[PDB]
């Protein structure tokens, strides 16, 4: 049963081809309804002469008005109904721009979406085929390396999904997404691809981001200088204490000389231990 | 006066009790005039004063009723504590506070406590990620059978290469900074 | 509430009459509908037109509008329906639309206001139903 | 009645008298007053009296009325009681055999929130229990909501009393009519029952039901409620690319624009962006979806082109869908915006075709001549499509039609170097019948650079060098102009180096050549002969002379920047450059406070006195744009009172009739001729009741023009650039520093702010501050700013003058 309503039709072979109250010209193959052609107005199939080559119509006019029937996307869709894509695909470099994309729709709805992959001339398209195939490196192709990162994205997932780690991080690296990035970066141990993706990071204010990059095998990679980009200069001078290497001293000196511009008098910090906090000799390991 | 001295003698509203405070610097009256002030957001601000005079105590009190686990999760290696820093990581758990919760697991030695929040999380893949490289590749398994499997795959970060740290040498911690205040 | 009051405009510069559900809208349903209204509640020949951040419908009738007000709706269908059943009631009570005739039967109309939107609610009205309430 | 406060004397009189009609009014008379809101109290033993028991419905109606509106605050003839006189001898009303009566009585009962009328309200729900209309089973579900909203959440109002006490919600799902007050907090047996009910719905019901419980797995079941949720859920199944083909969503969307000409126009934008989505470059903006009416097939009958044409106008439907309509033939189909835009401006520009798109009015036939010509700077495509219409421009013949078309091709030759040569020979065509600048100067340029191409030139130039009609600019451009491009590739009895002394002496110099020139004395002050006098290095010939600078375009000259481009198609764009897109003694003490933000005026009230000076009030006033946000509320100022009393203030509000001045602050005494005492707090400015308000470069300079400025003050510590004092100072006078009006370099850069208000005065207020501050060794007067002020009449323009110069209080009692 079709969906648009039959005003009147005519069979050309075993397709129908009708009018439709919408104006529309649908052909009616495999008990599917494509739009073969938009009527502006309303129009009635007065009959196809081979000769003119043309169906003609006619209006409230018992004059001629003539389309000739687009055979080329007709067999396109035919051949897919019937379950010969490749056959739909020797029609396609007669099948223009977005008509590939929608034929390959078409062939898609049918069924193969790899054949349809080829024909559609839209990138996008292609790029939806790949992830629904499964075909990570083809939809990453698609995508291409640098930018298009809502299309990295969508793989990104589609690659988590298959735990296909690998293509995922590329995804993301390409996408950027510095928030999901990081945590599928920062379950390294040795943080091998997760600094740079957290670079940023450090000195934007996400410094959250930026601590788990960075230590994560027992190494200060960038840990306190995270700290010091921001201005969050008490947890750098904690942070170095912690590990003890001593530079503790160092830090605590250029946050206390902070507390002091930053409006502290009565614990302004320029002291060793007298005025709140605590240079390295007052710390310890 | 920034140096309280007009300051100490008028401190009856609540907001001039909270100025008094970050004017000397201490805020441990901050947190109750914050407090008398009914608000997250002088919490917070005074929270990160609080880190600025250096005691983390303070600061996680003040944080963690401003709820900013997520902060004090990554303040927390910073400082030196394990204990404290568990505590936010469940309490981050279930915001789902991506770093927030995930961050502890890392600062500590092993991660176990990725991969349970994770699992929640339904993110499978970045559980056994995290697990696997630690040696703990028994949870990794979990997460995988659980979930989708494959776990062969190497990603661009390893994905069973040791992860082990020494979580923070330091006997006093940074919430125990030490301070004599002037 | 959804409709904080029902009222009968002149656009002399006050409401003639109205009604208040429950106690809010007094004198402020006089200012409202004097200051609006007078501009065709700042329509265009648009039965919906909103100004001041209150939902104004209206009908104008003479020099007077019969406006219904709302700052909060339900659905697009009910306000009009409201005011309609009212507009089938109000003639019946003034011969149109007529500042000193609204005036006479300031109980007729507010009885009817009460009855039709109940605590701003859109009840439904009817010319036969309106007559039990006045006998 | 329709307002009349003082009545109340006659209402009473009114409200008994023997006769019903006469009790009637009055009490009618009563309710009108009050929902204007006057005076009703004095009444009320005379109102409640007559009416109470009865059954007769008129009164009873009328005094059920007044119980929603006042209750409460009336109480003579009320007073306070469980049963008050609302409800008493209502509960008889409530159960009379006329549902009318025990309907309304219900009603009203049950809608006040009334504590003092709680109990009778509950049991108030029999009266409507049964169920006679569709009104009384709806009026029941809405009283027991009513009941439960007012203090009853739990036991006193939820279960039956008989049949509802919060169940007619369940009830009415099943029953013939529906109507659901259990939009909130209700029964949930109730909440389950509606969605049964929406398959075996009453359609005002189903709106009740639908705004509780909303989303359907069908297509819909029935009736205009479903069906006005239906499209929302239908947005919700496919947001993709906006609706597109806007769905149930197209029969309120008319009405939006009933005045008339913009519901086409934007059903025109809806449509054309339906067509197709294209690549969205420059007004290439189609949207919605890609294929759904396509674009382009070649046995597509009647096609789509025919609608695409309507789009490409001229005005050829009515203004405001002609300006939609240009930029919706551009957005459709182009490259951009230029390939429609030529085709659409081919049409539009001056021709010998058509005599309905030519006019002599010049300055709309040279603009028509640029924007043609504008499409060929932005792509080469057009080059060749322009010159060939241009000529056709020409061919028009009247003095200015040749004039205006010449004058663009000319610039069109700058950008585009030997390259136009072919349209020299038309160009000279009409040239000699003169009677404008316009003609002389642009073919003088064709003919001139062009010389190698032709030989003409002595005679063409001859006739017009020896004929009139204005020449001033003609100079300037002739004077550039005349030798150029070979040395010696024309004659006709004059040669190129004819041209180059005809060329010297039209600039200013003197020669018998060509019949000698028109003119020769240059067009405005600066531009004199001189520099190209010198000029003409090697004579008329590519290399460093006019020839390199005619077959050169003075900077880039790109796109549709308006770089020798004008930006679209002439006639849309004065719509776009329309659109501005603007966004008894007293003593008082007395300083300004703000703690936890609440910002106040602190005033102290002293009797220094050992007077009596009682019957002490104290009152802020609303005096303008002032008002008291709450008085300062103590009874205070006795014999030897000390007292802090705070007035809260605003600074934004509706003029006042009592005057404007300061702040006026009331306290009252014991005085008899001046009981009321004005007496003064500190200052508070003329200045606050202009309403800040903002402009854009646009809004600015339209207003620049609609009004003069010229009125100018130097304001000293205007040192500071326009963010620093400048700023602080003008918000205060409420101006703001929005947009610039400068130029700045290296010898330029004054600082300017394009300042605006609109003041609550009658009057805008705009001005610009120039900060002189010294980019060069001369300055104006070092380190000042001049502020070049006004207002719509000037009478702030003042307030704008002197406060920018400084602005300070402080106390410290």
């Amino acid at each position: 049963e079709i969906q648009e309503i039959v005003k009147t039709g005519l069979w050309v072979g075993d397709c129908f081809i009708y009018t439709s109250s919408v104006n529309r010209l649908n052909y009616y193959v495999g008990g599917e309804i494509v739009t073969i052609a938009h009527l502006d107005r309303t129009m009635y199939l007065l009959g196809y002469i081979p000769k003119d080559n043309r169906l003609y119509l006619g209006d409230k006019e018992l004059n001629i008005v003539s389309y000739s029937l687009l055979v080329s996307v007709l067999e396109y869709q035919t051949a897919v109904m019937r379950r010969d894509f490749s056959m739909a695909d020797k029609v396609l470099p007669t099948i223009p721009k977005e008509q590939r994309t929608r034929v390959a729709h078409f062939l898609e709805k049918q069924g193969f979406k790899q054949q349809a992959l080829t024909v559609s001339t839209d990138p996008e398209h292609r790029f939806e085929l790949a992830l629904q195939l499964g075909e990570l490196k083809i939809a990453y192709q698609l995508a291409v390396e640098a930018e298009s990162e809502q299309k990295w994205k969508q793989l990104a997932e589609l690659a988590i999904s298959k735990c296909q780690f690998s293509l995922a991080q590329e995804c993301l690296h390409h996408a950027q997404d510095y928030g999901g990035l990081l945590l599928l970066a920062t379950a390294s141990g040795n943080a091998s691809m997760v600094n740079k993706l957290a670079e940023g990071a450090e000195r934007d204010g996400k410094n959250n981001v930026a601590f788990m990059s960075y230590f994560l095998q027992g190494k200060l990679d960038a840990c306190l200088e995270l700290l010091i980009r921001t201005g969050r200069l008490p947890e750098a001078a904690f942070l170095a204490r912690t590990y003890l290497p001593s530079q503790v001293s160092r830090v605590v000196k250029l946050w206390r000389e902070n507390l002091s511009k930053v409006n502290q008098k009565a614990a302004e910090s320029l002291a060793d231990p007298t005025e709140y906090e605590n240079l390295f000799p007052g710390l310890k390991e | 006066k920034g140096y309280p001295e007009v300051a100490l003698h008028f401190v009856k509203d609540e907001k001039t009790r909270f100025s008094l405070a970050l004017e000397c610097g201490n805020i441990e009256i901050a947190l109750e005039a914050a407090k008398a002030l009914d608000d997250k957001n002088c919490w917070e601000k005074l929270g990160e004063v609080a880190l600025l005079q250096g005691n983390h105590q303070i600061v996680e009190m003040c944080y963690q009723r401003t709820k900013n686990f997520d902060k004090l999760s990554f303040l927390y290696l910073i400082t030196g504590n394990l204990e404290k820093l568990r505590k936010m990581m469940k309490i981050a758990e279930i915001r789902k506070d991506m770093s927030g919760h995930y961050q502890n697991a890392l600062y500590l030695g092993d991660v176990s406590e990725r991969v349970r929040i994770l699992k929640n999380c339904g993110q499978k893949s970045l559980a056994y990620l995290s697990a696997a490289t630690h040696g703990l590749d028994e949870e990794a398994e979990s997460l995988k059978e659980t979930f989708d499997p494959e776990k062969e795959t190497i990603p661009d970060i390893d994905p069973n290469a040791k992860l082990l740290q020494p979580p923070a040498p330091i006997m006093p911690l940074d919430t125990n900074w030490p301070l004599l205040t002037v | 509430m959804v409709l904080l009051a029902a009222a009968v405009c002149t656009k002399a510069g006050k409401a003639i009459v109205s009604r208040q559900f429950v106690e809010m809208t007094r004198t402020r349903i006089e200012g409202l509908l004097a200051a609006f209204p007078k501009l065709m509640n700042t329509g265009k020949q648009h039965t919906f037109v909103e100004t001041e951040s209150v939902r104004y419908v209206y009908q104008p009738m003479e020099k007077l509008y019969m406006v219904l007000i709302t700052t909060k709706n339900s659905n697009i269908l009910e306000d009009l329906e409201t005011l309609r059943l009212f507009s089938r009631v109000i003639p019946e009570y003034c011969r149109a639309l007529e500042e000193n005739e609204i005036s006479e039967h300031c109980f007729d109309l507010i009885f009817a206001f009460d009855e039709i939107v109940a605590l701003g609610y859109r009840e439904n009205v009817n010319l036969a139903q309106i007559r039990t309430f006045t006998e | 009645m329709d307002s009349e406060p003082p009545s109340e004397i006659s209402l009473k009189n009114d409200l008994e008298k023997g006769d019903v009609k006469s009790k009637t009014e009055a009490l009618k008379k009563v309710i009108i007053m009050i929902l204007n809101g006057e005076k009703l109290p004095g009444l009320l033993m005379t109102i409640i009296r007559f009416v109470l028991p009865l059954q007769d419905h008129t009164i009873k109606k009328l005094l059920l009325v007044f119980w929603e509106i006042v209750p409460k605050t009336t109480p003579d003839g009320r007073l306070l009681h469980e049963m008050i006189l609302v409800c008493d001898a209502y509960r008889k009303d409530l159960q009379h055999p006329n549902e009318f009566i025990r309907g309304s009585t219900l009603r009203f009962l049950c809608k006040l929130k009334e504590a003092e009328l709680l109990e009778p309200l509950m049991p108030a729900i029999r009266a409507c229990l049964e169920h006679r209309h569709s009104y009384v089973r709806r009026n029941a579900v809405l009283a027991i909501y009513t009941i439960y909203r007012n203090f009853e959440h739990l036991i006193p109002d939820a279960p039956e009393l008989i049949h509802d006490f919060l169940v007619n919600e369940k009830d009415a799902s099943c029953k013939r009519n529906a109507f659901m007050m259990l939009i909130h907090a209700d029964q949930d047996r109730a909440l389950d029952y509606l969605s049964t009910c929406i398959d075996q719905v009453q359609t005002f019901g189903d709106i009740l039901q639908l705004v509780i419980v909303e989303l359907i797995y069908k297509v819909c079941h029935a009736n205009p409620s479903e069906r006005a949720r239906f499209i929302r859920c239908i947005y919700n199944l496919l947001q993709s690319s906006s609706p597109a083909v806007k769905y149930e969503a197209a029969g309120t969307l008319v009405t939006l624009s009933s005045a008339p000409t913009a519901i086409k126009a934007a059903a025109q934008c809806y449509i054309d962006l339906i067509i197709k989505e294209s690549d969205n470059n420059v007004k290439l903006i189609v949207l919605d979806r890609l294929v759904e009416l396509k674009e382009h097939p070649a046995h597509e009958r009647v096609l789509q082109d025919l609608v695409m044409d309507i789009l490409r106008v001229l005005s050829t439907p009515d203004l405001e869908v002609r300006k939609k309509t240009l930029q919706l033939a551009l957005d459709l189909v182009s490259s951009r915006n230029v390939e429609e835009l030529v085709i659409v401006l081919k049409k539009e520009v001056i021709k010998t075709n058509n005599v309905s798109e030519h006019e002599d009015t010049d300055k709309y036939r040279q603009l028509l001549v640029r924007t043609l010509h504008s499409c060929s700077v932005r792509f080469p495509d057009m080059a060749a499509n322009v010159i060939p219409v241009l000529m056709e421009f020409l061919s028009d013949s009247n003095e200015a039609a040749a004039a205006d078309v010449l004058e663009f091709v000319r610039e069109a030759i700058q950008r585009f170097d030997n390259l136009r040569m072919l349209i020299v020979e038309k160009m000279l065509e009409v040239f000699h019948a003169i009677k404008s600048v316009k003609i002389y100067r642009g073919a003088l340029w064709i003919l001139g650079e062009y010389c190698s191409t032709k030989e003409d030139i002595q005679s063409v130039m001859t006739e017009v060098r020896r004929s009139l009609g204005e020449i001033p600019i003609v100079e300037s451009e002739i004077k550039k102009e005349a030798g150029e491009l070979k040395p010696e590739e024309e004659i006709t009895v004059g040669p190129v180096q004819k041209l180059v002394t005809e060329m010297g002496t039209y600039a200013t110099q003197s020669a018998l050549s060509s019949s000698r020139p028109t003119k020769k004395e240059e067009d405005r002050p600066p531009l004199r002969g001189f520099l190209l006098d010198g000029d003409f290095f090697v004579a008329a010939s590519l290399a460093t002379t006019l020839t390199k600078i005619a077959l050169r375009y003075v900077a880039l000259v790109q796109e549709k920047k308006k770089q020798n481009s004008f930006v679209a198609e002439a006639m849309l764009l004065m719509a776009t450059i329309l659109h501005l897109g603007k966004s008894d003694p007293v003593y008082a003490e007395a300083y300004v406070h703000v703690n936890q933000y609440d910002i106040v005026l602190d005033v102290l009230v002293v009797n220094q006195t050992s007077d009596t000076l009682q019957n002490c009030t104290l009152e802020l006033a609303t005096l303008g744009d002032l008002k008291l946000v709450e008085k300062p509320s103590p009874l205070t100022l006795a014999p030897h009172d000390f007292a802090n009393i705070k007035a809260n203030v605003k600074v934004a509000s509706t003029e006042n009739g009592i005057i404007f001045g300061n702040i006026v602050y009331d306290v009252s005494g014991a005085a008899s001729d001046r009981n009321c005492v004005v007496l003064s707090d500190i200052h508070i400015d003329i200045m606050d009741y202009i309403q800040p308000a903002t402009c854009t470069d646009a809004e600015f300079r339209q207003m620049w023009a609609e009004f003069e400025w010229e009125n100018k003050v130097t304001v000293n510590t205007n040192m500071t650039d326009l963010n620093d004092y400048l700023q602080h100072i003008l918000k205060s006078t409420n101006m703001k520093c929005l947009t610039p009006e400068k130029a700045l370099s290296g010898y330029c850069g004054f600082m300017a702010a394009n300042l605006y208000a609109r003041s609550i005065f009658g009057e805008d207020a705009l001005a610009n501050v120039s900060i002189e501050k010294p980019v060069h060794q001369g300055p104006d007067a070092a380190v000042t700013g001049h502020i070049r002020i006004r207002a719509k009449s000037q009478g702030m323009a003042l307030s704008l003058g002197d406060k920018i110069n400084l602005s300070q209080k402080k106390t410290s009692l």
